[PDB]
């Protein structure tokens, strides 16, 4: 390898005796026999990397690509050889533009080690992807720009770096979006994010897809899952964040858990603790989660105009176009509870008198009737000649059965419990 | 075997039973003796037992002639399978079609390329070749599996000496 | 063959049999491309849909329409008919056939296996539709019913009496 | 192995040939190989390709010779074996090198009962393993013959046997 630096330096002088005069060859020649696909003295891929770059000051980046795509095809001194003077190329490619895009652009799928799989130098490969896309993007092209990318966790790394990839991987969701798939988005979405708990955790990888997670959740709008996401990292940001930054979430989240038709979890998660992170309102939110057991729908107008400075009013991480995202949607939302507090509180109604209180046609009353009754969740009757619904009950539960022996449970209960104490009590007291 | 009759509905398989097909034919002494009773075992268990069938007996056989009629008997061993079939190219184009699924490749790579190519042949074989072609690409450190690895593999795979 | 057979196994039903026919046959015409009398795949399709459609499980229906592979990338009427059918089949509801069975009755009709299963086949949407949201009492009225199910009245008195 | 595969250099082609297809593909989770089996005269390096072999990967070499696995012994064929399976399937990585397996392996005479059903048993305990589900997790099994045509043709099969190595 002495001549693969002596004659290197030898013919440095000689390119740059053409090169300030091709000597193309020049520089090519000894390495190009030298290490070919056959190492001779081998040599430093640098010899190369000068040659390339020697070629890349002359040349046009036009003939370079070329030129690379040439040499590339026979060896390099490896397959990883070249293709990192390439890359730098490519921010030279960049170092100029345009048509130097364009011939980026012919140098992009020249050899896919660019944008693509040949070698696995992804680290790069994966780079001009996006560069490429980046200005698809910008160009544009969406599809292909994101067919470009949508290669990533397979031909290129296994995630050799994920930080590296799960970028892009975010990239490919992103463009999943402009896409409109969040399959793409899926895949990568699904597998990805533990692994970012299981990085030295690191909130962007997180917060980034979280955000994608959320926007996964946007046209989505499954608003437990929406907000169990955002609860999630949520969790991260009052570590994170401050709670102020961090409470949109929140108040959004309660918010897209109220947006949610219910949870059970939301019933769980109804009180948190600090919730009601008791700065903002914030409350209402739950005050709405405490309305609930109230629930009304009297009040259905009247909250919504009593809410929207962002409450019912929200285009901000919701999707709101109009309210009725929330409002329609929580339409519904708050009918569907109240009925549950309804479904407790009624052995018997009309229906006005639930259209009364319930201030709704019949029909979409009987749909939400039918709704929980097609859902099971609620009992009723479908009663027109009375006009009035029966909120019946299971009366075969056979009942004295449980109840019986839950009337045994009382002394089960009672006479165990109440009996255990007494003589103990006086005697506990004594005296 | 009772097992799987305590455990009804099961299976019984047995890789390849011509282990134990013929028994002392002779006064054969020792590890003879046995393989006798444990076939005639089977044979009483085949040959003996019921026609409710929660369990199956199922034997693969490379070399059949090793067994005997008693096997053979009907109401025991009734349905013979063989594992072959021309390979019939759809077979192959179907194994073709199957692996190329889970194996990442070119665009040289191509399958009706050696459904011509692959007549009469069997699909364990054919099965390597696919990723005995699997093998060359990485073997060649290609992240893609060209037809070249594909006819590698099979030109390998065509002949082994 | 799998075709005819789906066209024999439509009447007799065995969707499965048909469907399966009618897949591996459509998968072969998927794979059959213009060589195929080209919608006639997703003719077969349509009947393979219909099939699962009659045979009434949606998901595969549906997700046969989701993978694009098997939609073939490719859209038609009787594909929504189907969908729409099959909505309306989750529907529960009168209209919502009739709904898409007017509109789509090009690429509908057309399938006279649609034509003539799906019609009878609907019919179970009056009772189907009907179960779609129970239900009366010792009391109600026909018109309750009508306009329960948002219909007339004398189709009904038939509807009452088919236990 | 003792010494490394370049010591027995000259043999490169399978030196190289085997490794990447012995060797990698622990390494590269992108089958896994079945099987490899020497063939040519032994020990030409031959038997010590398996040491030099052995030496490349860092598994354990378990070497087999045959007849002991089934001496008389009337019996002791899987328990043999799959102890040979086992530990290494346990102790794994390993290599497993089974001797010339000529007298456990190889498709007998008339197949007619010499204590051959021995064989056979022993002979398919293998192809149990191998046609079986049982992989080589991170134990790997070197075949070894001198004459490759001497081997059952089932055993020579993938699933059994992705490599015939010859030994020119």
């Amino acid at each position: 390898a002495p001549i693969k630096a002596d004659k290197d330096y030898s013919q440095i002088l000689k390119e740059e005796f053409p090169k300030i005069d091709n000597s193309a060859l020049d520089q090519l020649l000894v390495l190009e026999k030298k290490t070919r696909q056959a190492s001779d003295l081998a040599s430093s891929k640098e010899v190369l990397a000068k040659i390339v770059d020697l070629l890349a000051s002359r040349n046009k980046w036009d003939d370079l690509n070329e030129q690379l795509t040439l040499l590339s095809k026979k060896h390099g001194q490896l397959k990883l050889s070249i293709q990192y003077m390439i890359q730098k190329v490519m921010e030279y490619l960049k170092s100029s533009k345009s048509l130097d895009l364009n011939t980026r652009i012919s140098v992009i799928e020249t050899i896919r080690v660019v944008t693509e799989n040949k070698i696995f130098v992804e680290v790069e490969r994966a780079r001009v992807t996006k560069d490429l896309v980046e200005i698809k993007k910008e160009e544009g092209k969406i599809d292909e720009a994101a067919d470009i990318l949508c290669e990533l966790q397979v031909e290129t790394y296994g995630s050799m770096e994920m930080s590296e990839k799960i970028q892009f991987i975010l990239e490919q969701m992103e463009l999943s979006i402009l896409k409109g798939d969040y399959s793409q988005a899926t895949v990568l979405s699904r597998k990805i994010l533990k692994k970012t708990f299981k990085n030295p955790k690191y909130e962007s990888l997180k917060l980034e897809y979280y955000n994608l997670l959320v926007k996964i959740s946007l046209h989505k709008r499954e608003y437990l899952e929406v907000a169990q996401y955002l609860q999630e990292i949520y969790q991260t940001d009052a570590i994170k964040s401050d709670e102020a930054k961090w409470k949109p979430v929140l108040s959004h989240i309660v918010y897209f858990l109220v947006l949610s038709p219910y949870g059970n979890l939301q019933n769980d998660l109804i009180h948190k603790i600090q919730n009601d992170n008791n700065l903002k309102k914030l409350e209402s939110q739950e005050s709405l989660v405490k309305l609930f057991t109230t629930n009304e729908l009297m009040r259905w107008p009247i909250v919504q105009k009593t809410y929207e400075p962002v409450l019912n009013e929200d285009d901000l991480a919701f999707g709101g176009e109009a309210n009725k995202h929330h409002w329609e949607d929580l339409q519904k939302r708050v009918i569907e509870h109240n009925l549950r507090v309804i479904s407790e509180y009624y052995s018997r109604i009309t229906l006005l008198r639930l259209n009364e209180l319930l201030d709704l046609t019949e029909s979409q009353t009987e749909t939400y009737i039918s709704d929980l009754v097609n859902q099971g969740i609620i009992y009723a009757k479908v009663n027109r000649p009375a006009k009035i619904v029966n909120f019946e009950k299971p009366k075969n539960s056979s009942q004295l059965l449980n109840e019986w022996s839950h009337n045994v449970d009382e002394l089960l209960e009672h006479i165990e419990t109440i009996g255990h104490l007494i003589t103990k009590e006086e005697i506990m007291h004594g005296l | 075997f009772r097992l799987a009759r305590e455990n009804a509905p099961s299976i019984i398989f047995i890789d390849e039973v011509d282990s134990i097909a013929t028994k002392r034919f002779d006064a054969q002494t020792g590890s003879d003796r046995e393989v006798q009773r444990i076939l005639i075992e089977l044979l009483t268990q085949m040959d003996g037992f019921d026609q409710s069938t929660n369990v199956k007996v199922i034997m693969a056989t490379n070399r059949a002639d090793t067994l005997d009629p008693a096997l053979l008997r009907p109401g025991r061993l009734d349905r013979k399978i063989e594992f072959p079939s021309l390979r019939d190219r759809r077979e192959r184009r179907l194994i073709f079609g199957t692996i190329a699924s889970k194996m990442s490749l070119a665009p040289e790579a191509d399958l009706d390329s050696l459904i011509i190519r692959n007549d009469s042949l069997s699909g364990a074989v054919i099965a390597a070749i696919m990723q005995e072609a699997g093998l060359r690409a990485v073997r060649k450190n290609r992240y893609v599996i060209l037809q070249s690895d594909l006819e590698e593999a099979y030109a390998t795979q065509v002949k082994t000496d | 063959l799998d075709l005819m057979s789906g066209i024999l196994h439509c009447e007799d039903k065995d969707y499965k049999t048909a469907f399966s026919y009618f897949f591996e046959s459509f998968e072969s015409y998927h794979n059959l491309t213009t060589h195929n009398s080209y919608e006639k795949a997703c003719q077969v399709l349509k009947y393979m849909l219909l099939s699962k459609i009659m045979l009434n499980l949606i998901d595969d229906v549906k997700n046969i329409l989701n993978a694009k592979y098997t939609k073939e990338t490719y859209q038609s009427r009787g594909i929504d008919a189907m969908k729409a059918v099959a909505e309306a089949y989750n529907n529960r509801s009168l209209l919502d056939f009739n709904t898409a069975l007017k509109q789509y009755e090009k690429e509908l009709m057309g399938d006279e296996l649609t034509r003539s299963h799906f019609n009878a086949l609907y019919d179970t949407l009056l009772e189907s539709n009907l179960c779609k949201i129970i239900e009366p009492f010792e009391c109600v009225e026909i018109s309750h019913i009508s306009k329960i199910i948002g219909l007339d009245t004398q189709q009904v008195e038939g509807k009452l009496s088919q236990m | 192995g003792e010494i490394t595969f370049d010591g027995i250099g000259g043999l490169t082609e399978q030196i190289r040939e085997l490794r990447e297809v012995i060797e990698l593909p622990l390494k590269n989770p992108e089958k896994p190989p079945k099987g490899v089996l020497l063939y040519g005269p032994p020990g030409t390096g031959k038997t010590l390709l398996a040491k030099a072999v052995a030496a490349t990967i860092g598994a354990n070499f378990i070497f087999s010779p045959a007849s002991g696995i089934v001496d008389k012994y009337i019996g002791e064929s899987a328990r043999i074996i799959r102890e040979m399976f086992a530990y290494a399937k346990e102790h794994e990585p390993c290599i497993i090198f089974m001797d010339e397996v000529d007298a456990i392996g190889g498709r007998r005479f008339s197949e007619g009962t010499s204590a051959d059903r021995e064989i056979q048993r022993t002979l398919m305990e293998l192809l149990t393993q191998m046609d079986g589900f049982d992989n080589l997790g991170q134990t790997k099994i070197i075949m070894a013959t001198n004459r490759p045509d001497t081997l059952d043709p089932a055993l020579l099969r993938p699933g059994r046997l992705d490599r015939k190595v010859e030994i020119p």
